[PDB]
């Protein structure tokens, strides 16, 4: 739906960025067929072949645009923004320990 | 009251960043506030946040900044915060501290109450049953405003949420076919912002009913976290003990959640999302909840406590947290504002938790909640079509689709759309719901009973 | 292709060889030194003043209760006077009272060539306070001033700062 | 914490004493003899305080307690005013200015709704632009010729004052300004610009008698 | 004064024997006078944060206690010098030392004590009157630009009993002394203010005057004020340059300062190479710009107090002068860079960070920097005015809005200069990308653009609908190539081409175009939406059957007319003047209209 | 000079890890150097890190196993570490610790200099002008290094980035349209790369001009850490008082990096973003800005470090951090890697922010930028060519695409590949050029201005 709910992970933000630049590759080899196509059809004016040939295209191309990446994109930061929050809470427990250290030392002098 | 002579110490023993710890201090109270002089005169003021044994923890206000840890003078007053509070209030305009700002003298107090409150007994507070007219169709018809309802309106960092608390402020009335008591609290906002009310206020002729509050970008960031306890203590005072209807605006809340992200850290608290203290839903509430009327007395309290959402973020902790709290929010968005729609008003995402109390029968028109529910069918389903044809074209739509696209342009432009000064009633709004409903064939407004269409529809 | 590298092994090898002789006419000056020391401590009252002067920078740097003498026992006889002598004009300059002992069981080797080392009390903290051991550390910090005067200044440095 | 404004209680208090000093030593040096009686009073609840020793402290009391004038904002467009005709007789100081329309010309700033805006603050601020970048200035045709027309300007407001607009008076202002701002490489334009203003002149000297 | 090191554990010095210090105060800490700050207090113990290397120090150095916390020293001189973050005079360090670093520990007074400085008192005050904070008492003769007028320091006031009589004094005479309920302050001609502390103001008033720079786009369509703040994007082809030279060069402000934060070497140098050869002309004299100008100077391997406290002090900077009556414009270099130095320091404190690692309080610290600008009614009974500006720049990791510090920023600023480099690349400069460009300040200027100007508010609400218009047509153009479109849609793409080429555009290389006055930016404008307004009444009113107007007939019919439009931005104000100019715009009007009535 | 006898302790308070606590040290300097005898007569070094009244901490630099608290002693020096510098010094090779390790002699010094150093004043700091070529086609006539500028090489694991570093040190010099010197340092470099280093360099001649330092990934950690600040005192002496050009070689910035990480961790600190101290980026700018031109002097100092980039993600700190303050990149790619290509740097993605200053007429040839320019343009539209051959096959494409394909092609066979043993000058790299230029007609070559077309491109 909104993300691809990949539980946040270092792995998924490899996955995630090499699944953005897998997307955005098609993208612009589609758009490039879709070009092609559109300068042949217009060449041409085995014409509606041509025709039904770039809405299928152009629709792909349109979907990878609206839904795919948009999709990608938002699980890439929801993961970036869950990663930076599960290290917060690592360093709140390491602080409170070096405290609770510092606390030992003292009563030790 | 208290006789006793009050204790001064010069017995700081250590600064850590806002936090002054006092030692050898007899008796410390837990949430008594100290006054301290520095060794250049300057006077400033904090609240113990702990007592153990001889020490206490002292948080100050003003700063640390130039504390001394020989010289610096310190007197506990013997109690919290109380705060002086008067009905001639009103019409004086305060800093974050309390204090006048307007030239005026001091307050002459009637009492003095506990700025942290208290808790209102369920048993006694009565639920709201009566309905604000804000004359603006996208509120009053799909997300109306009870008296008693707790409603920030959602927005974000360039949106005219400023303009829309302004023009609420002027044209709130009744639906009953008034004059409300205005306590604002502007905190963490510029000057401009803040003239802005101050001159809104004078221009609309209602100072004389209006109490601010300021505490600008450029004061300190602790007083930043009483601002709206001060706010609402003196609303408390007007509609509890006075039975005036009082109408309570805090300015962005954010400031307020930021201002406590600051305290939290300097404490060492638990954080829970973004930073933010693991306990920023209960101090939100200590601040939200004092709202709603009181069984027997003739006062209320209504808030709208404005909120900027930091990078558009519904699910920002603030708003997040809000949401669970308030009576629901109003909304707005930059898709609406980049069309220069004023007030840009978002309904999907809103709701009213007390609007279905306050709509129908004995209170605005008996279709109300009929022609609101419907509207959101058919704006939202407006909404999923734009996200489908984006992608399949204009030619994959049938004419099944197409009148969902031509509702949701004319919503957006006939309902919505209103300007600064548009004041429309609800049964206005109702009526234009229904000049827009009537887009669709009777089988398609699925959200209404045939015993509603058949009398509404016709028209 | 090959007589490249060869070349290269040759200049290589070569400026290491006149590093490497430039370094030994160092050591050889600075064993020259070592045994020049030696002759000055064959002396009595120069040696005696040399005692007098490392007792006291001795005892300012160790600051202790208590302080004990290591010496040579040849060198016993000087340094008795030096250490009475480093007494009162210690306990004048710190304002501390310090008892200063002589180690009469344990003495330096014989094949030093002078100087003293400083323990404290309880024999954990040690100055290094040997004749030698100050020319070694000030041979090494003014060597830059003895490089040039021997082999000539920097023709290429220009600036000093 | 009263912030009135941007000032605290100790330093709101603190302006108005200096305001009010100030005002007191711009009344004696604008009119040394006391000859204008009739502004002399629209400020004398502030000049009732002058002429004493309050070593400061004993003034600041008196506003602190409510003796004094202390309202700071009827203070500040008070001085301005004030200090605003001392500017209008002090650049043009070579010349005296007639009591009868330093009176006239201090009523009409009086009676404007912000002086600091007013076309009269803008003239005045031009003449010192001119006034003051002769101070310290080199002989050179260019400077010869911004004196010789400063002179003449300083003239003309000692007669005609600021308030009551006057055509001569501000196409001067526009030439010596547009003088000033000439390349001090470029001889010829400043040349012929001189020359034109002494030409289209009304009067047949325009310096005879206003510059030694 | 002095207390002892009792420890060190990096670049943090525990001192003993420190009872009487208060937080924030300042140190100079060992033989080498570190400079540092005390941030945590114990007892008669205090931890001291170091900003310099602490190699060498040892347990029992002295640490020298100085009563004022980190402020500006602020005083004649401070014109044409460069300073550290902390204020360190950088040019006498270089030429003190003859070295080519700065010594560890230096410690070169902010002021030089050695330079007699021409002092002329106000003449109105006398022995036995009253002076309060911001009084001006006498002025000084710096240069030939700025006067340096000397001010009461604020929270000072009482009688005065000593005036200097005219004449040399160098920065360590007593130039005023004044007793205040019989104590006696004697003043110099400078004044020390905590660099964290806001000059106080007698009120804080709208900004209304328009901030005059010589650039057509930047003005027209995105008007900035005086005492407004905007944000200027830092990416290194977006062409920052043009605005830093155009603002500091042509601006109607008069004291210019320049803070960097903390950049690369090679940039800062750049900077400081460039500023010194910069000159305008003023009385018809070419002047350095250093002469109205000062610079502080930051890079990232400077200390990181210093990168943090650099626009504090840079802002501290233009507070003293804005009290003088003087309009001062102050541009941030990076203000990533900035925050990049405050996390650094909240890191080291181990505080616990907030939204992408940032301190908690980013946002607190910017909002309450930039509420420091504004214009104001100054202090002091000489009823002066001035203003501060702010043009501070951002440049966030990957040139991405998400950064909190950019998306705060954002939230703040009034104006948004949003540059582009596509722009750059095309070779289109300034490089201002419109589209996501804003200013909040258009109805704050439409009382002074009324006043003097009276059409120039419809004609930018025009040219902003033209604009856009031509973006919103960009797609029927793809899909169509200019076939199947109205003739006025062709009318609407190439006047805003016309209005983007000859406009927009500005080529400061040349001579007639290094400053634009506003008379000419609106009087090209006008002429150019005239045309528009022409050309699709010619369009629309024959539009209807048998004899219509067509965009190739208008193009073909009255070329000349097209021509002399793009021709507009070559009437140089150096040699036309107001009256010449603004004559041949308005028979340009009369020839354009003239044109199209040949039409009907 | 101090002429201060020295003191040695052998009062231990404890020993943890890598450090070693003492007791009862007397007025004890932090950052000290103190040697350590072991009971067996083992020597080792170490740095004082802490200094807590009495109780000096001090980091061992090898290993702290056999060390006891009864006999082990502890010899003061005094002093900080300062390292012996010389002209002289160049044509040897050090360890990170700064002692030979080719046999030779130790440095008989001209001076001691404090590795820390200072902060160069920015008033006295000159633009880059001239530039300094290295014999990479690839990076000498595409994103050629002025005289100044420090431009990182990014790389990812595996890939020849130590290789192209040798290449660099072998090859690079003036422009000479005898006062050049290089200074390379290896943050924990393996042995088997350590080797191929330092024999390289010896092999081919061109050690008489390299200053190498080799620390090895099992030498001491903490020495990694002041290798690069003796590589760079050493920069800075040979630079700027004896009026030369210094080329400083940092590579392997993320071992360095790994490093810091471990002593931020010695003492104690909570680490930061990522595992890494806060200060990482301040550290590395206190390297990587001692660089650059100074007024009145005619020396310089370039940096070029190479880091390897985690997982091949910029995004990581390392290269975040460095990219951040540092004007532009070279960029290492795998796909040129794994095609064989030698070297496999990627034009596209790599900047020199200062070719504009580096290149043009006076300092290498009039022509230079135009080539640079054109050359981008149809290496990136060749590419463009080729994703569309994908798709729309041979036939499908017109002569300006396929003279295109063919410039792609023998672009990357004649420019880029190059081979470790051909040194490529800056005249002979745009010359090979404009070979490839040709191959298109001259109306094609639109960022070529006419009247340099007419001088250069025909012959």
């Amino acid at each position: 739906k909104d993300r691809i709910e990949i539980f946040p992970s270092r792995m998924a933000q490899t996955i995630m960025k090499a699944r953005l630049k897998g997307a955005q590759t098609g993208r612009n080899l589609l758009k490039k067929k879709s070009d092609a196509l559109t300068l042949r059809f217009r060449q041409i004016l085995s014409f509606v072949t041509l025709d039904e040939a770039i809405k299928i295209t152009n629709r792909r191309v349109n979907a990878i645009e609206h839904v795919i990446i948009p999709r990608i994109e938002r699980t890439l930061a929801y993961i970036i923004t869950e990663l930076d929050e599960r290290e917060r809470e690592e360093f709140y427990r390491l602080k409170k320990i070096q405290e609770k250290k510092k606390i030992i030392k003292e009563k030790s002098e | 009251y208290l006789s006793q002579p009050r204790l001064t110490y010069k017995t700081v023993s250590g600064v850590n960043g806002p936090l002054v710890i006092l030692d050898h201090v007899k008796f410390p109270r837990y949430a008594e506030i100290v006054h301290l002089t520095l060794p250049d005169g300057t006077k400033r003021s904090g609240q113990v946040l702990e007592v153990s044994g001889s020490k206490a923890v002292v948080q100050v206000f003003e700063g640390t900044s130039g504390i001394d840890a020989k010289k610096t003078s310190c007197e506990f007053t013997g109690d919290i915060l109380r705060t002086p509070v008067s009905e001639d209030m009103l019409g004086r305009v305060f800093n974050g501290s309390g204090k006048p700002i307007d030239r005026g003298p001091v307050v002459l107090a009637e009492d003095f109450l506990d700025i942290m409150g208290q808790p209102i007994n369920p048993q006694c507070r009565i639920y709201p049953e009566e309905m604000i007219q804000t004359g603006i169709s996208a509120i009053d018809g799909m997300n109306s405003i009870a008296r008693g309802q707790k409603i920030p309106i959602f927005s974000a960092a360039g949106l005219p949420h400023n303009e829309i608390a302004a023009q609420i402020c002027r044209q709130a009335g009744l639906v009953k076919k008034e004059n409300f008591a205005i306590v604002f609290a502007a905190m963490g906002v510029n000057m401009e912002t803040a003239r802005f009310f101050k001159s809104d206020f004078e221009e609309n002729g209602s100072m004389d009913n209006v109490c601010l509050f300021l505490n600008l970008a450029n004061d300190p960031t602790i007083e930043r976290i009483i601002t709206p306890r001060l706010a609402l203590t003196t609303a408390e005072f007007l509609a509890y003990q006075c039975e005036k209807h009082v109408l309570v605006i805090l300015t962005d809340m954010s400031s307020y959640a930021e201002a406590l992200r600051e305290v939290s850290a300097a404490r060492e608290e638990v954080p829970g999302r973004r930073g933010f203290p693991g306990y920023m839903y209960t101090d939100l509430a200590t601040i939200y909840e004092r709202a709603g009327r009181v069984e027997g007395r003739n006062g209320s309290i209504t808030q709208i406590p404005i909120l900027t959402m930091p990078n558009d973020d519904i699910t920002h902790p603030i708003p997040d947290l809000t949401g669970y709290i308030t009576e629901g929010q109003i909304y707005v968005d930059r898709q609406l504002h980049n069309r220069q729609i004023y007030p840009p008003i978002n309904v999907l995402p809103s709701l009213s938790r007390l609007m279905k109390s306050a709509i129908g029968e004995g209170m605005t028109r008996k279709d109300h909640a009929d022609v609101s529910n419907q509207l959101y069918a058919c704006y939202a389903i407006g909404k999923d079509v734009q996200a489908m044809k984006a992608v399949v074209g204009e030619e994959a739509l049938t004419s099944d689709d197409l009148l969902y696209l031509e509702f949701l342009q004319k919503f957006e432009k006939n309902f919505i759309t209103q300007g600064p000064y548009e004041n429309r009633t609800v049964y206005e709004t109702l009526d234009i719901g229904w000049q827009l409903l009537r887009i669709f064939p009777k089988e398609m407004l699925k959200r209404i009973p045939q015993s509603t269409l058949s009398e509404f529809y016709p028209r | 292709q090959q007589k490249k590298i060869q070349m290269s092994n040759l200049m290589n090898q070569a400026r290491l060889k006149v590093l490497r002789a430039r370094d030994d006419l160092i050591t050889d000056l600075l064993n020259e030194a070592k045994q020049r020391l030696s002759k000055v401590v064959k002396d009595t009252t120069r040696y005696q003043v040399l005692l007098d002067g490392l007792v006291l920078q001795g005892l300012y740097q160790l600051l202790e209760p208590r302080m004990i003498v290591r010496c040579r026992k040849q060198d016993f006889p000087l340094v008795k006077a030096a250490v009475q002598k480093a007494i009162p004009m210690y306990k004048i300059a710190t304002k501390k009272d310090v008892d200063v002992q002589i180690d009469l069981e344990a003495y330096l080797p014989e094949d030093i060539a002078g100087g003293v080392e400083i323990y404290n009390g309880d024999r954990k903290i040690k100055v290094s306070n040997t004749l030698e051991s100050r020319l070694d550390l000030i041979a090494q910090q003014m060597m830059p001033e003895v490089r040039g005067a021997l082999f000539g200044a920097n023709a290429n440095r220009k600036f000093l700062d | 914490g009263i912030k009135m404004g941007g000032l605290t209680s100790e330093q709101y208090h603190s302006q108005v004493v200096g305001k009010i000093g100030y005002i007191a030593r711009c009344m004696q040096t604008i009119d040394p003899e006391n000859n204008l009686k009739k502004i002399r009073e629209d400020y004398q609840d502030v000049l009732i305080w002058a002429e004493k020793n309050y070593r400061f402290e004993e003034i600041l009391e008196a506003s602190k307690s409510g003796k004094c004038p202390n309202d700071l904002d009827a203070l500040s467009r008070r001085s301005l005013i004030l200090q605003e005709l001392l500017r209008l007789v002090s650049s043009i100081s070579p010349f005296k200015m007639k009591l009868d329309l330093i009176e006239s010309q201090y009523e009409k700033m009086k009676q404007h709704v912000n002086l600091w805006k007013s076309d009269y603050h803008v003239k005045l601020n031009q003449l010192n632009q001119l006034t003051d970048y002769l101070k310290n200035a080199a002989p050179t045709p260019k400077n010869n010729f911004l004196r010789a027309m400063t002179s003449v300007l300083q003239m003309q407001i000692a007669q005609y004052g600021i308030t009551e607009d006057n055509e001569g008076i501000n196409q001067l202002f526009k030439l010596g300004l547009h003088l000033l701002a000439m390349a001090n490489e470029k001889i010829d334009e400043q040349y012929h610009l001189f020359k034109g203003y002494v030409k289209d002149q009304p009067e047949e000297s325009p310096f005879e008698g206003i510059l030694p | 004064t002095f207390g002892y090191v009792h420890g060190v554990s990096g670049p943090v010095v525990t001192a003993c024997d420190m009872a009487g210090a208060a937080m924030y105060e300042l140190v100079r800490v060992g033989h080498s006078e570190l400079v540092g700050e005390i941030i945590r207090l114990e007892g008669d113990m205090a931890t001291i944060q170091v900003y310099e290397e602490t190699s060498g120090v040892s347990v029992g150095d002295p640490v020298l206690r100085t009563g004022k916390p980190l402020s500006v020293e602020l005083g004649p001189g401070i014109m044409g010098a460069i300073f550290d973050g902390i204020q360190r005079p950088l040019s006498d360090i270089s030429s003190q030392t003859q070295s080519i670093y700065i010594p560890r520990g230096v410690n070169v007074s902010a002021l030089s004590r050695d330079i007699k400085w021409e002092f002329i008192p106000s003449k109105n005050l006398r022995v036995g009157s009253h002076i309060t904070g911001g009084d001006i008492y006498g002025i000084v003769n710096e240069n030939s630009l700025i006067k340096h007028k000397i001010m009461l320091p604020p929270r000072s006031r009482g009688s005065v009993t000593y005036i200097a009589p005219p004449g040399n004094y160098d920065a360590s005479d007593v130039v005023l002394e004044l007793e205040f309920e019989g104590v006696k302050e004697k003043l110099s001609m400078v004044q020390v203010w905590p660099v964290r502390q806001v000059r106080p103001v007698t009120e804080k008033l709208p900004a209304n005057h328009p901030l005059l720079t010589g650039q057509r786009v930047l003005d027209a369509l995105f008007p900035c004020v005086q005492g407004g703040t905007t944000a200027i994007p830092g990416a290194f082809g977006c062409g920052k340059t043009v605005i830093s030279q155009s603002l500091s060069k042509y601006s109607n402000s008069d004291v210019i300062i320049y803070v960097g934060c903390g950049e690369r070497g090679n940039e800062m140098s750049e900077v400081l190479r460039d500023f010194p050869e910069l000159t305008m002309e003023v009385d018809g004299k070419v002047e350095s710009i250093m002469k109205r100008t000062a610079l502080v100077a930051n890079t990232s391997n400077m200390p990181v107090a210093a990168r943090e406290a650099s626009i504090y002090t840079g802002i501290t900077l233009s507070e003293y002068f804005r009290d003088m009556g003087y309009h001062v414009s102050m541009m941030a270099d990076s203000t990533s860079r900035w925050a990049e130095a405050l996390r650094e320091i909240s890191g080291r404190l181990a505080e616990m960070p907030a939204d992408s690692g940032y301190p908690a309080y980013l946002g607190a610290r910017l909002a309450s920097f930039y509420e420091r600008a504004g214009r104001v009614k100054c202090l002091g009974n000489p009823e002066r005015e001035g203003s501060v500006s702010i043009v501070g720049a951002v440049s966030p990791p990957g040139g991405d809005f998400s950064d909190p510090v950019t998306s705060a920023t954002l939230g703040i600023v009034q104006v948004f200069w949003g540059l582009d480099k596509k722009l750059a690349q095309r070779k289109h400069f300034p490089s201002v990308n419109w589209l996501i460009s804003y200013s909040k300040y258009m109805r704050a200027l439409d009382e002074y653009y009324d006043k003097h100007f009276t059409e120039f508010v419809p004609l930018r609400t025009k040219a902003k609908e033209i604009l856009q218009e031509e973006e919103d047509l960009a797609e029927i153009v793809q899909l169509v190539g200019k076939a199947s479109l109205a003739e006025t849609d062709k009318i609407t793409l190439e006047v805003a081409k016309l209005i983007k080429d000859d406009f927009l555009q500005q080529n400061g290389y040349t001579p007639y175009d290094r400053f634009c006055p506003f008379y000419k930016t609106v009087g090209m404008l006008s002429n150019m939406i005239s045309f528009y307004d022409m050309a699709r009444r010619a369009v629309e009113t024959t539009a209807q059957s048998d004899n219509k107007i067509t965009w190739s007939i208008i193009r073909e019919h009255m070329g000349e007319i097209l021509y002399k439009l793009s021709s507009m931005k070559f009437k140089d104000p150096v040699k036309d003047g107001e009256a010449k100019i603004k004559a041949d715009y308005a028979q340009l009007l009369e020839d354009m209209q003239n044109a199209f009535r040949s039409l009907e």
